C-alpha cells in the first residue's frame, strides 16, 4: 500500500505547489492523473521517489516510513521506482545500449542478462536499430521513447510516469499507452500523468484532477 | 574485481572521449611535476658537490719547532677519542716543508712551524664543536700561533642557512602548487559534466557507486601526470649533462650527476596519485552535496 | 516566398530523414506540416533557418539562396526566424528576463524600451510575476512558454514552430494558438509543426503532411 | 562603449555565481605566477652584486728587477692611454716593501712590484685575455706577465652552466605561464555548453559571443597577476628579513631589489594579452564544432 497524510510541499520562491494531498494508492492498478500547466502535477510525483522533502505531514511508501532518511537509504529504495521526467535527461556522450543499461550495473547483473534485457526492453519500443549510436543524432520522439525505455528495466515495483507521449503521434500513442497497460498482470502500481483527455477518454481508470495542489474532486 | 571493471572502461572511455583536452590537462599537471623533480637533483647533486669545496675549514695546529713531530703521533690519538670527528695529517717539517719555505724564493717574494690541517665532517659542527675542542687544545707546551681563521667558517654557516631557507620555501610552495593544480584540474574536470553526476542519483544507485569512475578517473590522471615529467626531466638532465664535462675537468677530477632512481620515483607516482584519490574524492561529495533534497 | 525542390537529408549513417519536398509559401499565410514520429519533419522544419547544409537541392528564402554560404551571412539573416525547440535551450545560469532580451540586444534597442517590450511579450503568454527568476526552479509548462517569448520578439517576417503545446493544457493550447493567430494580421508565416489533431480539426489552414520524409501525404 | 556594457556585465556575475571556484581558480594560477617574479627577484639581485662583490679578476703582474724606485706610475700612466684596462690601482716599488713583510711574518731583496689588471666584463674572456698580454709583454719593463687562471677558470666555465639551466628554468615558466592560462580559460569555457548554442541558434553575430568570454579570461589574467604580485611582495619581505642577519657578516648593508613598477605594467599587461589569446583559442576552437 501507498499512503499519504496531509502534506504540501512550497519553495525558497515563495510559490505554495501543493495544499493539501490526500489519497491511499493501491498496489496495482492506473492512475490518469491531470490539471492544468501551473498544477503540481509533475511535483507530485517528485515526492514519490523522495528526492525532495515535503513541507508539511509526514510520506510513507511500501511499508516503512520514508521521512527522515538521512542520505544512506534513499540511494537503496530509490531503486525500485523507474520515475520518468518531463524533459528528457540522457548520460550524454554515452551510447543507446548502455543508457537503458544503467539501473542493471548497480543492481548486480551477470553479463548474460544484460543483453537480453536491454534486447526485451527496447522490443516494447521496438527501437533496435538505433542502439549503438549517441542521444545527439536521436530526434525527440525515439529520444522520449528511450528515456521511458530506462524506466521498464530491473522489473521496478512502482512506476511513474511524469508526462511520457508528449513528443509522440496518436498512433504510437495507443502503443505506448498498452506497453503500460500490459504491467497489469504484474504488481506493479502505474503513475500515468498527462494533458490530453482524447485518449484518456477512450479508457476508464482513475480520475485524479488537482487545483493548485488542492485535489478536491478524485477520492 | 568484477565490479571494478566498469570503473576502468568508463575512465578509459573518458580519457579517449576527447583525447586533445585530457592530453592538454596531462600536459598542465605534468609540466607541474617537472620542478620538484629538478629542485630534488639540484639538492641531491651539491650533496655530493659538498664533498669538496673551494673553502676549506682549515685549523691553526701549528705546533712547536723540531721536537714536535716526535710529540705530534702521541697527542693525536687521544684527541680522535674525544670527539670521534678528527682527521689530522702531519708532514715532516725540516723535509716535507721545505717547499714552503721556498714558497718565499719565487717570484712573488727553519723558523717556521709544522703545519696542520683538520677538517671535520658536517656531522659535527656549529659552535659547540668548538667549545668542545678550544678546553683540550694545545695542551702541550705553549704552541704558537694560536690565532685562528673564522672567516669562512662563519659565512659557510650563515650562508647554507639562506639558501636552505629558500630551499625549503621553494619546496613548500611545490607541493602547494601541485596539490592545487591537481584539485583544479580534477574539480574542473568533473564540473565540466554536470548531467553525469544527477543522472546517475536521480536513477536510484548506490553512493559509493558515483564514487567509483571518477576517484579512478583521477587516480589516472594523477599516475599518467607524473610519467610524462618523468620522460620529460631526463631529457633535460641529458640536454644539460653535456656542460658538466668543461666544468668538471676544471676541478681536476670527473664528475657525474645523478638521476632519478626507482626508489623515488614510485614515491613520486604514489605521492602524485594519492592526491587524485583526495581531490575527487572531495570535489564530487562537494558537487554532490548541492544537490540532495 | 520560401521555395523548394527535391532535397535531401543524409547525415552521417546515410539514413534518408528527406529525398525531396517542393512547395511554394506565401507571406502571412499559416501552416500545420505534421508527421509521424519517425517522419522528417524537424528537420526540413530546420531547413528554413538553415543551420544545416540542406545537402541535395537548394532552399529559396525571401528573394535569396542560402544553400551553402559563409558564417558571416547566415547568422545575420538567422535573426528573422522565430527559433523555438522542442528541447528547451535555454540559459539555465541567468534569469528569465535576459532569456527573451537576447534579440533585443542583438538589435541594439536603448535600455529603456527593453521593459516594456519584454513585458509586452510575456504578458500574452501570461508570464509576469513568475520573471526575474532562474529556469531551474521553473516547470516545464512555463519553461515552455519562456521559451518561445523570444520569438514572439521584435515582430520577425517569418515565424517558426517545432512542437509548442507538448506540455500544455488544451485551453491553453487554444489560448497560445489565438496568440500565434493574431500575428496572421501582419505578414509573418506560421509553420505549425504539432502531432495534435483535434486542435487543427478546429480550424482550416493550409494543412499538408510529409510520410516518412517523401512527398505529401 | 555602450554595447560592450554587456559583455563586461555578464563576466562578473559569471565569476561570481559560483565564488569559491573563482577564488580557487585564481589562487591556484598566482601561485603559478609567484614563481617567475621570485626567479626574477633571485636574478636581479645577484647581478647587481656581481658588479662589485664577488669578482675581482686580477692578473699578477710583475715589474722589472731594479729598474727604477716609482717605475709604476709610467706603467699606470700608459695603460690609462689604452682600451681594456682603464683603473690602475697604484702599486710602486715601495708598496711592495709595505705589502711583503708581513707576508713573511703571517707564513712564519730586490722585491719587485706586483700590478693590478682589471679587465672588467667585456674583455674577461680566456680567448681575450691572451689581448691583454699581448700589449702588457711588448711595454718594457714588465718581466712577468705571469697567469694566475685556477680559481679563474672555475669562475668562466661555472657562470655558464648556471646560465644556461636558469635560461632552461626560464623557457619551462614561460611556457607554464603560456599553457596554464590557455587550460583554466578553455576549461571554464568547455564548463558553458548551452550558452555558446543558446546565442548562436538565436540570430546573432560571432563577436556577441566572442566578447563576454574574452573579458572573463582577461580578468581572469589580470586577477592572477595582481594576486601573483601581492602573494610575491611578501616574500619579497620575508627574504629581506631572513638576508638582514646575513648581510651583517659581509661588511656592508644590503638589501633586496623589489619587484619595480615599470616590469609589472608588462606582466599586466602580457597576462591580459594571454587571456584575450586563451579566450580566442578556447572559443573560436569551439564554436566551429556546432556548424554542420
Ligand atoms: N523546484 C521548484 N521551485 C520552485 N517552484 C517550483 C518548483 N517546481 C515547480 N514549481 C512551481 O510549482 C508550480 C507547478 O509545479 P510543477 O508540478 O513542477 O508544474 P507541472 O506539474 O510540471 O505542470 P506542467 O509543467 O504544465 S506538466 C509552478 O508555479 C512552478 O513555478
Ligand atoms: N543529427 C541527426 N543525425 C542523424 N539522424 C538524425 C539527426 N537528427 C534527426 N535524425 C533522424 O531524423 C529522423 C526523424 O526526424 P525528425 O523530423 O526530427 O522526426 P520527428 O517526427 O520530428 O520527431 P520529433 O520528436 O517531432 S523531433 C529520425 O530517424 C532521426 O534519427
Amino acid at each position: 500500500m501507498i499512503r499519504f497524510e496531509h502534506v504540501s510541499k512550497a519553495y525558497l520562491g515563495g510559490r505554495q505547489a501543493l495544499q493539501g494531498v490526500t489519497f491511499h494508492m493501491q498496489p496495482g492498478e492506473m492512475a490518469f492523473l491531470t490539471g492544468h500547466s501551473g498544477a503540481g502535477k509533475s511535483t507530485l510525483l517528485k515526492l514519490i521517489c523522495g528526492i525532495e522533502r515535503p513541507s508539511a505531514g509526514k510520506i510513507w511508501f511500501s511499508g516503512h516510513d520514508i521521512t527522515r532518511l538521512k542520505n544512506r537509504e534513499v540511494p537503496f529504495l530509490r531503486r525500485q521506482i523507474g520515475m520518468i521526467f518531463q524533459d528528457h535527461h540522457l548520460l550524454m556522450d554515452r551510447t543507446v545500449y548502455d543508457n537503458v543499461a544503467i539501473p542493471l550495473i548497480i543492481a548486480g547483473a551477470s553479463g548474460d542478462d544484460i543483453r537480453r534485457r536491454v534486447s526485451a526492453a527496447l522490443d516494447k519500443v521496438g527501437l533496435l536499430d538505433k542502439a549503438k549510436n549517441f542521444p545527439i543524432q536521436l530526434s525527440g520522439g525515439e529520444q522520449q521513447r528511450v528515456g521511458i525505455a530506462r524506466a521498464v528495466v530491473n522489473k521496478p515495483a512502482v512506476l511513474l510516469a511524469d508526462e511520457p507521449t508528449g513528443n509522440l503521434d496518436d498512433a504510437l500513442s495507443e502503443g505506448i499507452l498498452r506497453l503500460f497497460e500490459e504491467f497489469n498482470r504484474v504488481g506493479v502500481t502505474v503513475l500515468m500523468a498527462t494533458h490530453d483527455i482524447n485518449l484518456i477518454s477512450r479508457r476508464s481508470y482513475r480520475m485524479l484532477t488537482l487545483s493548485d495542489g488542492h485535489l478536491h474532486g478524485g477520492v | 574485481n568484477e565490479q571494478v571493471r566498469y570503473a576502468f572502461h568508463g575512465a578509459l572511455q573518458d580519457l579517449k572521449s576527447k583525447p586533445f583536452a585530457t592530453f592538454l590537462t596531462v600536459m598542465v599537471i605534468a609540466i607541474s611535476l617537472t620542478l620538484p623533480s629538478v629542485c630534488y637533483m639540484v639538492y641531491k647533486n651539491v650533496n655530493q658537490a659538498a664533498t669538496q669545496y673551494y673553502p676549506s675549514p682549515q685549523i691553526t695546529v701549528y705546533l712547536q719547532k723540531t721536537l714536535d713531530d716526535d710529540a705530534a703521533a702521541g697527542v693525536v690519538a687521544q684527541l680522535q677519542a674525544e670527539q670521534g670527528v678528527e682527521k689530522v695529517n702531519y708532514l715532516s717539517r725540516e723535509d716535507a716543508l721545505g717547499e714552503f719555505r721556498n714558497w718565499s724564493g719565487f717570484g712573488g717574494a727553519n723558523p717556521l712551524p709544522a703545519v696542520a690541517v683538520v677538517i671535520p665532517k658536517l656531522d659535527f659542527q656549529g659552535t659547540e664543536s668548538l667549545n668542545t675542542l678550544r678546553d683540550r687544545i694545545t695542551q702541550i707546551n705553549g704552541i704558537d700561533e694560536v690565532r685562528m681563521d673564522d672567516s669562512w667558517f662563519a659565512r659557510l654557516a650563515a650562508l647554507t642557512g639562506l639558501v636552505g631557507r629558500v630551499s625549503a620555501m621553494i619546496g613548500v610552495l611545490m607541493v602547494a602548487a601541485v596539490f592545487l593544480v591537481i584539485g583544479n584540474s580534477v574539480r574542473l574536470s568533473i564540473f565540466a559534466r554536470r548531467d553525469s553526476i544527477n543522472v546517475q542519483k536521480l536513477i536510484g544507485a548506490t553512493d559509493g557507486f558515483i564514487l567509483r569512475p571518477f576517484l579512478y578517473g583521477g587516480a589516472l590522471l594523477g599516475f599518467s601526470g607524473a610519467l610524462l615529467s618523468l620522460i620529460l626531466s631526463e631529457i633535460l638532465v641529458l640536454r644539460l649533462s653535456s656542460a658538466v664535462a668543461e666544468v668538471a675537468q676544471v676541478f681536476g677530477t670527473k664528475f657525474d650527476i645523478n638521476g632519478l632512481s626507482f626508489d623515488e620515483c614510485l614515491l613520486l607516482l604514489l605521492v602524485c596519485s594519492m592526491i587524485g584519490w583526495v581531490a575527487a574524492w572531495l570535489a564530487t561529495v562537494q558537487h554532490l552535496r548541492h544537490f540532495t533534497p
